[PDB]
């Protein structure tokens, strides 16, 4: 959970908003009002309960997606996934892969 | 944590971004390294990844659609 990490999460949200919403990134009153409205939306979105995500779950979703979209790099993804799992960093690898699967296009 | 382990973990963190950005490219996620690294940070701090994916989608809409950004502001001010 995000308990105890609110400061670091909000600092990241500030960065995201400026990077992805240029009209909300400036120093004038209107831009700063837009930033506050966007910030409040992001906070609300991150409170939404979401689904029961059960891990090989995201990687299995990504692989089966990649046989339809773009089969030429299915093997490449599988080798990348294996490398990632072996790294001594990141405690939430399943969730980062879930994020990528959700943004896959 | 001794210097050797800190250095190894910092080097592995950089490889993690390289690997995850190549995966993101294969999947056509349209994420640059900056946005990926922010997302990694939030997820490692406990943020729900399905919610974060919605956040990215909505920020993209707001950044491309002034109508929706102004509608968001109107809703915010009315609260």
């Amino acid at each position: 959970g995000p308990l105890g990490s609110m400061q670091r999460i909000n600092n990241a949200i500030d960065s995201l908003i400026g990077h992805l919403v240029p009209a909300a990134a400036g120093d004038d009153d209107d831009a700063r009002t837009r930033r506050q409205a966007v910030f409040d939306l992001v906070r609300a979105l991150l409170e939404q309960p979401g689904s029961n995500i059960p891990v090989n779950h995201a990687s299995d979703l990504i692989k089966r997606r990649l046989i339809s979209t773009n089969p030429s790099q299915a093997l490449r993804f599988s080798n990348l996934y294996t490398r990632l799992l072996a790294l001594p960093v990141l405690n939430q690898k399943w969730a980062i892969l879930y994020l990528l699967h959700q943004l896959a296009d | 944590m001794p210097p050797s382990e800190r250095a190894e973990k910092q080097a592995a963190a950089q490889q993690a971004v390289d690997i995850l950005h190549e995966i993101a490219t294969i999947l056509n996620c349209h994420l640059d390294r900056r946005t990926l690294s922010i997302c990694i940070s939030m997820i490692e701090n406990g943020v729900n990844p399905e919610a974060l994916a919605n956040v990215i989608k909505e920020l993209r809409v707001l950044g491309q659609d002034p109508q929706q950004l102004d509608a968001l502001v109107a809703n915010y001010l009315a609260s």
